[PDB]
Protein backbone atom coordinates (compact mmCIF):
# COMPACT_ATOMS: atom_id res chain seq x y z
CA UNK A 1 0.00 0.00 0.00
CA UNK A 2 1.91 3.66 -1.48
CA UNK A 3 -0.57 5.44 1.17
CA UNK A 4 0.96 3.33 4.10
CA UNK A 5 4.32 3.69 2.23
CA UNK A 6 4.49 7.41 1.90
CA UNK A 7 2.98 7.55 5.26
CA UNK A 8 5.46 5.73 6.82
CA UNK A 9 8.60 7.82 5.34
CA UNK A 10 6.96 10.94 6.99
CA UNK A 11 8.29 8.95 10.81
CA UNK A 12 11.41 8.75 9.50
CA UNK B 1 42.82 -3.50 13.06
CA UNK B 2 40.73 0.07 12.33
CA UNK B 3 39.87 1.55 15.74
CA UNK B 4 35.97 1.95 15.80
CA UNK B 5 33.71 3.26 18.84
CA UNK B 6 31.75 0.51 20.43
CA UNK B 7 28.28 2.02 20.48
CA UNK B 8 25.06 0.77 21.94
CA UNK B 9 21.83 1.63 21.15
CA UNK B 10 19.94 3.26 23.82
CA UNK B 11 16.90 2.30 24.75
CA UNK B 12 15.28 5.14 26.82
CA UNK B 13 15.44 7.19 23.40
CA UNK B 14 13.93 3.75 21.30
CA UNK B 15 10.48 4.94 19.47
CA UNK B 16 8.66 1.99 21.33
CA UNK B 17 7.79 0.17 17.53
CA UNK B 18 11.52 -0.42 17.16
CA UNK B 19 12.60 -3.81 18.31
CA UNK B 20 16.00 -3.41 19.46
CA UNK B 21 18.31 -6.33 19.20
CA UNK B 22 19.04 -8.13 22.85
CA UNK B 23 22.95 -6.90 22.22
CA UNK B 24 21.54 -3.47 21.50
CA UNK B 25 23.30 -3.41 18.21
CA UNK B 26 20.45 -3.77 15.57
CA UNK B 27 17.02 -2.43 14.77
CA UNK B 28 14.17 -2.74 12.77
CA UNK B 29 10.45 -1.91 12.70
CA UNK B 30 8.13 -4.77 14.83
CA UNK B 31 4.57 -5.12 13.83
CA UNK B 32 2.95 -3.35 16.68
CA UNK B 33 3.93 -0.97 19.80
CA UNK B 34 5.78 -1.60 23.32
CA UNK B 35 4.47 -0.56 26.56
CA UNK B 36 7.81 1.28 27.32
CA UNK B 37 8.61 3.88 30.12
CA UNK B 38 7.40 7.33 29.35
CA UNK B 39 10.65 9.17 29.03
CA UNK B 40 11.97 12.69 27.83
CA UNK B 41 14.34 11.50 25.38
CA UNK B 42 12.13 8.78 23.89
CA UNK B 43 11.21 9.60 20.12
CA UNK B 44 7.36 8.84 20.83
CA UNK B 45 6.08 9.34 17.10
CA UNK B 46 9.07 9.10 14.75
CA UNK B 47 10.78 5.69 14.02
CA UNK B 48 14.46 6.66 15.82
CA UNK B 49 17.07 5.69 18.34
CA UNK B 50 20.04 7.34 19.07
CA UNK B 51 23.46 5.50 20.41
CA UNK B 52 23.59 5.68 24.07
CA UNK B 53 27.11 7.39 23.09
CA UNK B 54 27.62 11.51 21.95
CA UNK B 55 30.81 12.75 21.04
CA UNK B 56 32.05 16.55 21.88
CA UNK B 57 34.84 16.58 20.34
CA UNK B 58 37.77 14.30 18.32
CA UNK B 59 37.25 11.99 15.03
CA UNK B 60 34.84 8.72 15.42
CA UNK B 61 34.85 5.84 13.19
CA UNK B 62 31.77 3.40 13.21
CA UNK B 63 30.23 0.94 10.93
CA UNK B 64 26.35 0.78 9.80
CA UNK B 65 25.34 -3.19 8.16
CA UNK B 66 22.40 -2.03 5.76
CA UNK B 67 19.07 -3.95 5.01
CA UNK B 68 18.90 -4.52 1.12
CA UNK B 69 15.21 -2.90 1.66
CA UNK B 70 13.42 0.32 1.95
CA UNK B 71 12.84 2.10 5.19
CA UNK B 72 16.39 2.73 7.00
CA UNK B 73 18.25 6.06 7.35
CA UNK B 74 21.09 6.71 9.48
CA UNK B 75 23.88 9.11 10.48
CA UNK B 76 24.62 11.75 13.19
CA UNK B 77 21.71 13.93 15.28
CA UNK B 78 22.59 16.92 17.65
CA UNK B 79 21.57 15.95 21.19
CA UNK B 80 18.73 19.06 20.81
CA UNK B 81 16.84 16.91 17.86
CA UNK B 82 13.53 17.10 19.20
CA UNK B 83 12.00 14.09 20.64
CA UNK B 84 8.20 14.61 20.87
CA UNK B 85 5.62 14.52 18.10
CA UNK B 86 5.81 14.45 14.63
CA UNK B 87 8.97 15.37 13.90
CA UNK B 88 10.62 16.80 9.74
CA UNK B 89 13.45 14.57 9.25
CA UNK B 90 16.16 17.18 7.69
CA UNK B 91 19.30 19.08 8.64
CA UNK B 92 17.12 22.00 10.09
CA UNK B 93 15.90 19.59 12.73
CA UNK B 94 19.59 18.74 13.32
CA UNK B 95 19.91 15.11 11.39
CA UNK B 96 22.40 14.60 8.83
CA UNK B 97 21.62 10.83 7.30
CA UNK B 98 21.72 8.89 4.16
CA UNK B 99 18.30 6.63 3.76
CA UNK B 100 16.84 4.02 1.47
CA UNK B 101 13.73 4.71 -0.44
CA UNK B 102 12.41 3.78 -3.46
CA UNK B 103 14.99 1.57 -4.29
CA UNK B 104 17.46 5.09 -3.98
CA UNK B 105 19.92 6.01 -1.86
CA UNK B 106 19.81 9.52 -0.47
CA UNK B 107 21.23 12.39 1.58
CA UNK B 108 18.80 13.31 3.18
CA UNK B 109 19.22 17.27 2.38
CA UNK B 110 16.22 19.89 2.26
CA UNK B 111 14.31 20.87 0.98
CA UNK B 112 15.34 17.84 -2.01
CA UNK B 113 16.85 15.00 -0.84
CA UNK B 114 20.35 13.87 -3.33
CA UNK B 115 20.03 10.93 -5.49
CA UNK B 116 23.45 9.29 -4.47
CA UNK B 117 24.33 6.85 -7.82
CA UNK B 118 26.78 4.58 -5.48
CA UNK B 119 24.90 0.99 -6.36
CA UNK B 120 24.06 -1.49 -3.54
CA UNK B 121 25.18 -0.99 -0.10
CA UNK B 122 25.78 -3.87 2.67
CA UNK B 123 28.14 -1.91 5.17
CA UNK B 124 28.42 1.89 5.51
CA UNK B 125 31.79 3.74 7.20
CA UNK B 126 30.54 6.32 9.51
CA UNK B 127 33.74 8.74 9.68
CA UNK B 128 32.39 11.93 12.01
CA UNK B 129 35.31 14.66 12.55
CA UNK B 130 34.01 17.35 15.23
CA UNK B 131 37.79 18.72 14.85
CA UNK B 132 36.74 19.47 11.09
CA UNK B 133 33.05 19.49 11.60
CA UNK B 134 31.46 16.94 9.12
CA UNK B 135 30.04 13.62 8.68
CA UNK B 136 31.26 11.24 5.98
CA UNK B 137 29.79 7.94 4.69
CA UNK B 138 31.73 5.11 2.75
CA UNK B 139 30.76 1.54 1.22
CA UNK B 140 32.72 -0.45 3.07
CA UNK B 141 33.95 -2.69 0.03
CA UNK B 142 35.92 -0.65 -1.77
CA UNK B 143 35.56 2.81 0.86
CA UNK B 144 34.13 4.50 -2.14
CA UNK B 145 32.98 7.78 -1.05
CA UNK B 146 29.31 8.48 -0.44
CA UNK B 147 28.40 12.07 0.75
CA UNK B 148 30.06 14.35 3.58
CA UNK B 149 28.00 16.94 5.19
CA UNK B 150 29.93 19.98 6.49
CA UNK B 151 28.31 21.28 9.84
CA UNK B 152 29.92 23.78 12.15
CA UNK B 153 28.34 21.62 15.13
CA UNK B 154 27.71 23.69 18.29
CA UNK B 155 26.84 20.93 20.20
CA UNK B 156 26.93 16.81 21.18
CA UNK B 157 26.56 14.50 18.67
CA UNK B 158 24.60 11.57 18.62
CA UNK B 159 24.35 8.36 16.19
CA UNK B 160 21.16 8.07 15.04
CA UNK B 161 19.29 5.40 13.39
CA UNK B 162 15.53 4.82 11.85
CA UNK B 163 13.54 2.05 10.43
CA UNK B 164 10.22 3.30 9.15
CA UNK B 165 9.02 0.54 7.41
CA UNK B 166 8.73 -3.70 8.36
CA UNK B 167 11.46 -5.92 6.08
CA UNK B 168 14.83 -3.99 6.82
CA UNK B 169 17.15 -3.15 9.37
CA UNK B 170 20.33 -1.45 11.02
CA UNK B 171 23.08 -3.12 12.40
CA UNK B 172 25.93 -0.90 14.30
CA UNK B 173 29.85 -2.36 14.16
CA UNK B 174 31.92 -3.23 16.25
Amino acid sequence: DNIKRKLDTYLQ
Amino acid sequence: HHHMVELTLDPDTANPRLILSLDLKSVRLGQRAQDLPNHPRRFDTNTRVLASCGFSSGRHHWEVEVGSKDGWAFGVARESVRRKGLTPFTPEEGVWAMQLNNGQYWAVTSPERTQLNCGHLSRVRVALDLEVGAVSFYAVEDMRHLYTFRVNFQERVFPLFSVCSTGTYLRIWP
